[PDB]
């Protein structure tokens, strides 16, 4: 079936202009045999991870390969990829490496530190290590910064063969490469290159440049996904439009009694700014009692109208203090919506007008 | 152990193939809890109806074939995806992925789609948040190891290891919500599992509310969730109605054989029908909907009901646990009339005058001064400043030798018992202060409330 393949889906598409700056990093270091420090940051969602396993993936003691120079040579190379979140403590870092560099056979060494690992390193072979998120490294300004700060003087000093190339996220400095995000005409070539090994392609040129467009890649990827499962379910141009929708209609969902409440939620918190759920309730019931319309309500069922709004997303209860004489824990109520649409809906009945 | 599965072996081609090992993927306390009946359990006409309507799918259309559609796609083209579930607490989030699962293992013995691993791991349900990798690697692999060792060994597996050598587990992240720690080390790796090719992971993430990862998650743990989420949205008053009518279909308008000796019902000695009124289940799944639209709450309803008509019919006749029985409105307004109700008038209208005395002097010292905060030396002025307002009369004279002496000469004029009384009743609140008179004293309860206890007396 087509529509299995597609909802499924060494130079990557729409990155021309950072690859060759990556190989370039490397360019002189295995040639040179130098050590430095690569820093690569970004929001998430512009391939990074996606760049660097492509190279290791296509040109390039266990973990062994070689790597081809430009003007031809070969070199023992060795490429590893350690994750910094998939561990246990930050300050144990130095162990992983040994064990993915080390072979199995010879005897396995404890790394308390820097003076336990640089002295591995000088009889070797160009280390090659990917280190995935490095922003988590941080002890959560002396204490903090001192992973990263004893790693970036690892692969800083001569003498030795160690390159460090990180992807953080959005005179011995490392070189910042910003990724650029992905736009209209960048996402719509990743598509086609994507599925170019696809026989067949259902999707029309015209419903692709919508979705590129209102996602400026891990957001195009649901909506492209979410338009086969839609059309599959019921079973173009309308299937991208479609994608965006499914995905003042608070307030229509709400009864007729759930919104004399919240109309009273929003008018105590104009005239006493700070409020509280025993203080919204006092207000609540001298409001409806002059214009002598429905039935009042206890104080046990007074919370259960607000636990409406609270899962829809129109009011946020939280719990802070006070600020006079009685500064005591105490539940206080807020909102989060707009007083545009808030004074459009409830104008429509024509059957309340004081509440407002 | 504390070897991962990246030591076990060798190399990545020297891993054989796990769907022909008698330990992957799955390849004794039931009985201590038995014991002989030397009796007759008797069920009246009233027995059948409460054991039907427990929480142990006609309401749910376009959410059943939304999730079954998902993974349809992704274990037959050998795929991962990431489906998220969010609603009100209490709208069958849970049941309707579990009917699923139960669809397409159906499905996958008709030699139709391949064989998947179902996995079902609750946030809730857990002692530690790390609790959650030692679970999953003793389903999927078999073995048990520690917190540390699992975490290492599922990215080993969702990475390097084939497809070909691999099966497709679906794993239902239910409580999405208890697994949320403050470095968010343990949702991020569950949800970038689904973006690696060399994965065939279904994870199905359930929670309460659409922006969670909004909110507590931060961008990067979004990006890889979807964009796509699943709103389950509350069951109304006409969904409500097909819902009970269901659990009670071969029940209701039908004859039984209760026996006028002992009182046991025998489904189909008198032909006693069972008749529930329309009317009383429209009036109650209306309530139901208009509060959070619980369908565990619907269902208590109808059941709280049954159970106070089998309460007076037992007791009129005098039966034992050893011509028409019509529910009718009564029992349910009833049911829902307990609750809604509020115990805090009625409890400060039964108590004595020493502890009616203290609440009413709080509340004048709150039309005086206008604080919210009256301290404990206010309240012991105010109770005998209002003992001393006739004191020349005998008819107040009669409660000062009492309240001040007990009936009692050798007993000196007093200045505990009513104090901490209202303390744990979650009525009266009290500041830690080791001092009996700038120790400031709140109320808890309303203060509308309050004042109409005393009026009362
Ligand atoms: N169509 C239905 N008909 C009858 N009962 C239903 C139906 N849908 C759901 N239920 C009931 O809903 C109950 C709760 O289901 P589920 O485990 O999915 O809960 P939930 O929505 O995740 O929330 P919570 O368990 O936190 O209240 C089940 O015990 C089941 O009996
Ligand atoms: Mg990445
Ligand atoms: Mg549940």
């Amino acid at each position: 079936s087509i529509f299995l393949r597609t909802k499924a889906l060494g130079a990557l598409p729409a990155r021309t202009a950072e690859y060759e700056q990556v190989m370039n990093f490397l360019a002189k270091a295995i040639s040179e045999h130098r050590s430095d420090s690569l820093y690569i940051t970004g929001p998430p969602g512009t391939g990074k991870t996606a760049q660097l396993d492509m190279i290791i993936r296509q040109k390039f003691l266990q973990n062994l390969s070689w790597f081809e120079l430009p003007d031809g040579r070969l070199e023992s190379v060795a490429v590893t990829s350690i994750n910094c979140i998939s561990l246990g403590e930050p300050s144990s870092i130095f162990q992983k490496i040994f064990d993915s560099f080390q072979d199995l056979n010879g005897p396995t060494l404890q790394i308390k530190n820097m003076q336990h690992l640089q002295k591995f390193l000088e009889p070797y072979t160009t280390f090659v290590v990917v280190l995935d998120e490095m922003d988590r490294l941080l002890h959560a300004e002396t204490q903090s910064v001192r992973t990263i700060l004893e790693l970036f003087l690892l692969a800083k000093l001569p003498t030795v063969s160690f390159v460090l190339i990180g992807m953080a996220n959005s005179g011995l400095l490392p070189q910042t490469i910003v990724f650029q995000p992905y736009t209209a005409e960048q996402m719509y070539e990743i598509v086609i290159q994507k599925m170019s090994s696809l026989p067949t392609i259902i999707f029309q040129p015209m419903a692709i440049k919508f979705a590129a467009k209102k996602c400026a890649l891990r957001k195009l990827f649901d909506v492209l996904r979410g338009s086969i499962e839609i059309y599959e379910l019921e079973k173009g141009l309308n299937y991208i439009a479609k994608v965006f929708s499914k995905f003042r209609t608070r307030i229509a969902k709400l009864n007729i009694q759930q919104k004399l409440i919240l109309c009273t939620i929003i008018q105590s918190l104009k005239l006493n700014s700070d409020a509280t759920i025993d203080e919204s309730f006092d207000h609540y019931i001298k409001a409806i009692t002059k214009t002598d319309t429905l039935a009042p309500l206890q104080r046990n069922e007074f919370l259960e109208i607000c636990t409406i709004l609270e899962t829809c997303g129109l009011v946020s209860i939280k719990k802070t203090k006070c600020k006079g004489k009685t500064k005591r824990f105490v539940d206080k109520i807020d909102v989060d919506l707009d007083m545009r649409e808030f004074y459009d809906e409830m104008t429509k009945i024509s059957i309340l007008k004081p509440f407002l | 152990k504390y070897t991962p599965f990246s030591k076990r072996f060798k190399s990545i081609a020297a891993i054989p193939d796990l769907t022909s090992l008698p330990e992957f993927y799955g390849n004794r306390f039931e009985n201590k809890l038995k014991t002989t009946q030397k009796h007759q359990i008797v069920e009246t006409i009233f027995s059948k109806v409460k054991k039907q309507l427990n929480s142990s799918l006609p309401a749910r259309e376009n959410e059943f074939a939304s999730i079954y559609l998902s993974a349809y796609s992704a274990i037959e083209s050998d795929s991962a995806t990431t489906i998220y579930v969010a609603g009100t607490p209490g709208v069958g989030k849970t049941l309707t992925v579990r009917e699923v699962v139960k669809e397409l293992l159906s499905s996958s013995a008709q030699r139709e789609i391949p064989d998947f691993l179902y996995v079902e791991i609750n946030g809730l349900k857990m002692v530690k948040p790390t609790d959650c990798y030692e679970t999953l690697w003793n389903k999927v692999s078999g073995e048990r190891l520690t917190w540390a060792a699992s975490m290492e060994s599922l990215e080993f597996y969702f990475k390097r290891v084939p497809k070909n050598k691999k099966k497709t587990i679906v794993v239902l992240l239910d409580e999405l919500d208890a697994m949320v720690t403050k470095s968010q080390d343990i949702m991020y790796n569950f949800f970038n599992w689904t973006t690696y090719e060399n994965a065939k992971l279904i994870v199905i993430a359930v929670a309460n509310t659409m922006d969670l990862p909004e909110r507590q998650l931060g961008n990067k743990i979004t990006s890889r969730i979807g964009f796509t989420r699943i709103m389950f949205t509350g069951y109304t008053h006409e969904e409500l109605k097909n819902i009970i009518d269901l659990r009670l279909k071969g029940l209701n308008d039908s004859f039984f054989y209760v026996d006028t000796k002992t009182g046991n019902a025998i489904l189909i000695v008198r032909k006693v029908r069972l008749r529930m009124s329309a009317d009383a289940i429209e009036i109650a799944s209306r309530k139901v909907a208009s509060v959070s639209g619980d369908a565990r709450r619907a269902l208590k309803v109808c059941k709280r009901a049954a159970e106070i008509a089998e309460k007076h019919y037992m007791a009129k006749h005098g039966y034992g646990y050893d011509g028409v029985q019509t529910v009718h409105i009564t029992h349910v307004m009833k049911a829902l009339n307990e609750t809604l109700n509020s115990h805090v008038i009625t409890f400060m209208t039964r108590l004595s005058f020493t502890a009616k005395l203290f609440i009413y002097a709080l509340l004048n010292l709150m039309k005086k001064n206008g604080s919210q905060e009256q301290e404990l030396g206010d309240i012991v002025d105010e109770i005998k400043l209002l003992i001393e307002v006739n004191g020349s009369n005998k008819f107040v004279m009669e409660i000062a030798k009492t309240l001040f002496q007990q009936g009692s000469d050798n007993i000196s004029e007093q200045l505990d018992f009513v104090l901490n009384q209202l303390l744990d009743a979650g009525i009266l609140f009290k500041q830690t202060m080791k001092n009996d008179r700038i120790c400031c004293v709140k109320l808890n309860i309303s203060v509308e409330e309050a004042k109409r206890a005393m009026n009362e007396d």
